[PDB]
């Protein structure tokens, strides 16, 4: 039977329908951001994923040590050898 | 040798800035 | 409660159940996504040190601001 809700009630009914729709749209957008099918499905873009995260950042990390940390390690090794030579000289004196 | 140590001073100052040598 | 009103209640409750489950899904997905970004921040935090300590080659605009 045709359900004679109040006209205000009917309007707010269409409004909840609209809210359901754009909530589904937002869900679809968030999924698209979280899709793992970047360039696997028909597409050419990328999504936030290991392609951009640790699998991509560890790619940078395993090589960045060559310029940044190994350089400091070199002079630290020099300083270690120097204090070793110093304590050897002290032992020779003592 | 002075020209040696002069030419490589940019490396020296880099290494000093981070190693506090 | 009128039959029209009652039907509106049960329809309303059904769509509340749908909204509740869909919000639960959205919350879980966003939790995972933000955790992934937190992991990205954690792995990248170590790059600031090398950036600042390597600046001494050439900075340009930062050197200009120092010189301005």
């Amino acid at each position: 039977m045709e359900h004679n809700l109040s006209p205000l009630q009917q309007e707010v009914l269409d409004k909840y329908k609209q809210l359901s729709l754009d909530l589904k749209a937002l869900d679809e957008t968030i999924k698209e951001l979280n899709y793992s099918q970047h360039r696997q499905q028909h597409s050419q873009q990328e999504t936030v994923s290991p392609d951009e995260i640790l699998q991509e950042m560890r790619d940078i990390e395993v090589k960045i040590g060559l310029v940044g940390t190994l350089l400091k390690g070199s002079v630290y090794s020099l300083i270690l050898q120097r204090k070793q030579e110093q304590e050897s000289l002290g032992s020779n004196s003592k | 040798c002075e020209r040696i140590m002069d030419s490589t001073e940019w490396l020296g100052t880099m290494f000093q800035e981070t190693g506090l040598v | 409660i009128s039959t029209t009103d009652k039907y509106f209640i049960e329809q309303r409750n059904i769509v509340l159940q749908e909204i509740n489950e869909t919000m639960n899904s959205i919350l879980n997905g966003l939790n995972g996504l933000n955790i992934s970004l937190e992991s990205s921040i954690a792995v990248g935090r170590e790059f600031q040190s090398v950036s600042d300590l390597w600046k001494t080659l050439y900075d340009g605009l930062e050197s200009l601001s120092d010189e301005a």
